[PDB]
């Protein structure tokens, strides 16, 4: 009964946001994410196949952002950590000690918090929080600037913490859907992602020195 | 060949930090020269040289040679070789010799097919063990070979035909020992179990001949000691 | 062929915070005479998968293991000592099961595998309150005289993870980038050890799964409830390895020593 | 200075016919690691006196002892093992008291010393029925690995009789004519041993009775009831010897080793 | 001098059957020649010769010399001599060296009168122990020296002034060890107890300076680790 | 009440044996005995002092007998064993394995019996059972024939075993005093010791058999003293040799023989002062000197220390 909830999905209430290319995207990718469920470490498996021959909604986010904008015109080595879909209430502080990670899928768990340490993940590029119990997101997720794709689909999330759009390079912030405050929603539609990020960059409240 | 576990026989490691090597051509040479040219008379000297050639790191090798190459097939020379070992005056070298003998012996005694074991080598090796242990007033530790137990086990396993010569060939060396000859309560307990089997076993007559020869070497007869109670029937 | 180890041999001692130090004293005493020690561990195995490049299937295996040892904590660890012939002190416990401090609420777990583990016989309450502190543990294990001595022989079955956790506990640091360093550490910390799973593989492969319980059954051992415990596990792999090494005089059918595969991991 | 050995150290195990072989197994196991063994005995000491010539007071001492070992049987014999520093296994008994088969009615005794011995705590019924058979005993002690090894170190206090009985039991023959042969046998059967009574004498004689309980008191040990038993006796003399040898690094005040008086009897 | 018992320090026998002798004039000669003419560069060869002169029966002697004659008084050369020992490649020789060092150390630490113990030799010997053990990625067994315990004991005995340098001089070698340097939970447990004493002890300032130098060698400060709980007060 | 008891020492009745040098010596030596009580190992102490320079009972005996004579005209070593006056209610048979023992003092204990293994003690010369609890003495003490002085005083001993006087050499035997049957006391008073010893030798009761060569010059009593004097005499041994030879019908008799008694006795045929004649195992030879060969029931040969004796008229056999 959370799929039919207009707070979570605003095109239930619109109705037609569905002819907004922006929400068309959102509901799309969000559908792909929703599809991912039930298999542990989906991404890793999908990369098994992809390497061999396989959705990989990071890759579908890529396809869709390209088609969206085309029609609108020794060792170091492995970089991505797949913790997806092991219904897991908690996250090891050690994962943050891996600073070389550019990817990190946390999606499909019970995580109710995201550790502040996320900030030492600064080389981060994709991040996936979807289908968890997050009720809010770390500022100092803001320190993560190199982020391109960021997904928390399905959480209960009211707000973005200013900070990001401290993150400039973000191409897609998937929000559909958690109970967004509608001010960010209204910006996300009409300004898209980069627009939302810019409202945040620009209007963050002050802060003094001592 | 299929091996069976042995309850009462076991070998331990030798405890030393000295790294054991094989020997280079020249060591093997000097050593086999000494071993081949040795007589009871020259022993002390020949060995004095051997001591210059053969260093502790080589002991593990010398032993493995001398036991498997010589002692195993050449009974006559046991005494001689024994006297060589004793002459060296190394407890570690002795430890090694006994260790090897024990292993080879283990292999034979744990062979599952009776007819598969060469009894000439079994006998020669048991006699060798006795020769470097009991006959020298040094004990065989219970943890290495537990005789009375091993005998009773053999009787319940129908293995008496491999074990009995093995025991009697080892014990028959106790008669050179002021310490182990009767009435050494140990030697004698064993004898009394062997006598008890030589009644209650109904085993083949070769065995009886063996128990009799052993008892012969002490100047006793199967009449000398009361058999023990260990074989219930 | 029936293999029935003396009854005292089958006794496994639970170690908690409460009794850690005493049991470690006992261990410290026995290690000299009983120089063969076997190790087993128990954790969720809820593996995170690493993605990206690596190198052959081993760099991938190592990478996965690394990531997991780093993200996970072992619930239990079994240890078993015996002499090279597989004799144990006729008196007192020769096999310990150490129960670490483990809070389901604070650690990675899935009610799935939490319940699977309660069925396994883990009592998470006890582990929560009475559980050994792994710093204390690592510390006792350091100077105990099991580690870093050619004298001692370590025994493991399908060792990648068990050795991973062990080395991780001793290092008190993040596991290394690569298999190579991890191996430098293994060989430093345990200069003499065997993977029973690999020796058995090799053996079964003359005359040509490899599950320890198979090796155990062929060796003659009954299936005693005790063998399913983590401690029990170390016990079983020790009994098995000793028996097997006695029968063959630690020689393969072809006459080369077990010692060829000393130091060699996986399976 | 207070010396308080760990509690398990103070445990003495009664051996009878019933439990002889098991205990001897334990012994056989411990001897490798705990290589110091101490011996005590208990008998009537009802001595017959030899008359005639001999030679110096030693040939007379020897002759008397000989005669008595021959005419008498030991009721009890204590044994205790520990490592050179006087450590014992934290698990299981490290001290045995063997009770031999002894029939008052069949052996030399005076209702005097019979009653003195009952007060001592000898139960003659048990000794009559459940008593160890000394042939069995001697036999187990032979291959046990305590005898005839430079590795083991024997400890005795005022040893003449105790060593007499022991060597008598091992020989299964009449004690020799003369001290000289008796000594060849002692040195063969026990190549490394000390008389604590003589080491203590010598020590007390720099800074210049010698009763073990005095050595014990100076050493710091409380007087525990257990120490009065025969087994307890072996225990006490072992604890005392080990402590004393630690303090002085087995060197006399003057810097010569205890090893000078190795092999040396009496006191 | 009057000796006191030491709860947490003990030396074991070396286990070998090889009979140890002193050395005759010529062995002593060849050996002291090698030892006196050795430089870091010639080491491998000089030792190659030493190996021909100095046989295992002599180890017990070499050790007792090298420790008491050299290592005890000549800290500079520890590294060098260490490298010599390692070069020999004998586990038995090493066993002997550690054994001697441990004994001498035992004597010093059990001396009842504090002012009676030469602290230059105590320090030199602790540094020597560390140099042939921790710094070599070989452990000091708990049965030999139990540090944390020994420290707490020292605090209850007011012996902290002999023990603390002894510990810190041994540990200070852990910084040459990939294995024993922090965060080696062992090394660190000790450090934490030392830090806890460096508050709660109210001991003299020489000690504080020692804890601080040790911590220095690891690039840490008394601020680096939380002290432990072992000193109740 | 025992020190004054008549039933014990019958000389409170006489009143005077105190004249009779026999029960005189009984009294003097019985008192030297009862003196030694209370101190452990007297004989060994006494011998301490002696060796140095409290006399002895063995030595008091030797004297008093010497006065009765004056007025009638690497090792082997130590031989004596002292169990005296440490009050012992038992003896391990082990003391008897010591056969070099010529002395063995057991006095002043509680011994209620003497183990028969004593007979294994054969070189015994002194023996003291004085002041023990002994009810009676063993037979087979008689295999102890080498005995010189033997004392059991204060004991309750009624009868002597026979067996002895199987013991020839016994000089002194202290009996004073135990409620003896008084007839032995009788032979002892005025026949002395050997009076009594011989009494015993010569009347023992018959000693039967289950079933199945000494020329007389050589048969001298001095040599065989265990054979009751009549059995020894040639009158007896002729008859015996006869019944022997006749029962055994052997077709060739090689006789091992005085010439005279061959040409008188044996002739009623065959052929030949001394000699050997012809008509047509454990031992061949049984004596305390040498029992060997150069089989008859051995339970019979026990309870005899040699031959010839009642039924076998030579130390040899067929």
């Amino acid at each position: 009964v959370n799929a039919s909830n207009p707070l979570l999905h605003p095109h239930l209430d619109d109705p037609s946001l569905l002819n907004n290319p922006i929400w068309k995207l959102q509901l799309h990718l969000a559908a792909v994410s929703a599809q991912s469920l039930g298999q542990p470490n989906i991404y890793a498996r999908q990369n098994a196949m992809k390497k061999y021959l396989c959705t990989k909604q990071a890759l579908m986010e890529m396809a869709d952002t390209l088609t969206d904008s085309k029609t609108a015109k020794d060792d170091q080595l492995w970089h991505a950590l797949d913790l997806s879909n092991l219904q897991i209430f908690n996250i090891s502080a050690n994962i943050f000690k891996y600073d070389f990670l550019t990817r990190l899928y946390l999606n499909g768990n019970s995580l109710t918090e995201l550790p502040a340490e996320i900030k030492n993940l600064s080389n981060l590029r994709v991040l996936d929080l979807s289908h968890n119990r997050l009720t809010s997101l770390p500022a100092e997720l803001g320190s993560c600037f190199q982020l391109k794709y960021f997904y928390f689909f399905d959480n209960m999330v009211t707000t973005l913490p200013w900070e990001f759009g401290n993150l400039c390079n973000l191409q897609f912030l998937g929000v559909e859907g958690n109970p967004l405050e509608k001010q960010f929603l209204k910006i996300l539609t009409e300004k898209s992602v980069t627009g939302l990020i810019f409202y945040l960059r620009d209007n963050r409240p002050e802060i003094p020195l001592p | 060949q299929e091996m069976i576990p042995l309850k009462f026989f076991a070998v331990d490691e030798v405890s030393c930090q000295i790294n054991q090597e094989g020997a280079p051509k020249d060591v093997v040479e000097k050593v086999l020269f000494v071993l081949n040219n040795v007589t009871l008379a020259n022993l002390n000297n020949k060995v004095d040289e051997l001591k210059k050639s053969l260093t502790p790191n080589y002991f593990s090798w010398f032993s493995t040679y001398l036991v498997t190459q010589r002692a195993k097939t050449e009974p006559n020379y046991h005494d001689l070789y024994s006297k060589v070992i004793v002459a060296m005056g190394s407890g570690l070298l002795h430890q090694f010799m006994v260790n090897v003998t024990l292993r080879q012996l283990f292999v034979l005694l744990s062979t599952k097919d009776e007819q598969a074991i060469d009894k000439k080598h079994l006998k020669n090796l048991a006699s060798w063990l006795g020769c470097i242990t009991l006959a020298l007033n040094k004990p065989i530790k219970h943890k290495n070979i537990a005789f009375r137990e091993m005998l009773i086990e053999a009787y319940k396993e129908n293995r008496l035909e491999i074990v009995v010569p093995f025991v009697t060939k080892i014990l028959q060396r106790a008669s050179e020992s002021k310490i182990f000859k009767p009435p050494n309560p140990w030697t004698v307990g064993i004898l009394k179990l062997l006598i008890e089997l030589n009644e209650k076993a109904n085993w083949k007559l070769s065995l009886t001949f063996e128990v009799e020869v052993l008892l012969k070497s002490f100047n006793l007869t199967t009449k000398s000691l009361k058999p023990s109670n260990f074989i219930n029937t | 062929p029936i293999f029935l180890p003396p009854p005292n041999y089958l006794f496994v001692r639970d170690v908690w915070k409460s009794n850690l130090y005493s049991e470690f004293a006992v261990i410290r005493q026995l290690v000299s005479q009983y120089n063969h020690v076997s190790i087993s561990t128990e954790f969720v195995g809820t593996l995170a998968r690493p993605i990206g490049t690596f190198r052959s299937k081993v760099d991938y295996h190592y990478q996965t293991m690394r990531a997991n040892v780093d993200f996970l904590n072992p619930i239990q660890l079994g240890l078993s000592l015996s002499d090279a012939n597989g004799n144990k002190p006729d008196n007192g416990p020769s096999t310990w099961q150490f129960n670490f401090e483990f809070d389901p609420k604070k650690e990675i777990m899935s009610t799935e595998s939490l319940e699977l583990l309660r069925k396994s016989g883990i009592n998470f309450e006890k582990h929560e309150n009475l559980g050994i502190d792994v710093f204390e543990f690592s510390q006792l294990l350091m100077d105990s005289g099991l580690m870093m001595d050619d004298s001692v022989t370590w025994i493991t079955y399908h060792a990648a993870y068990d050795l991973g956790f062990l080395i991780n506990i001793l290092m008190n640091d993040s596991m290394p980038n690569n298999k190579e360093d991890f191996e430098w550490w293994v060989h430093q910390y345990m200069p003499n050890f065997y993977d029973l799973n690999l020796v058995y593989k090799i053996i079964q492969e003359f005359k040509n799964q490899y599950s320890l319980t198979t090796l155990a059954d062929e060796l003659g051992l009954p299936r005693f409830s005790i063998f399913t415990t983590t401690g029990g596990q170390s016990l079983l792999m020790l009994l098995s390895f000793c028996q097997l090494s006695k029968l063959s005089m630690h020689k393969f059918p072809n006459g080369t020593d077990f010692a060829k595969y000393q130091g060699v991991i996986y399976g």
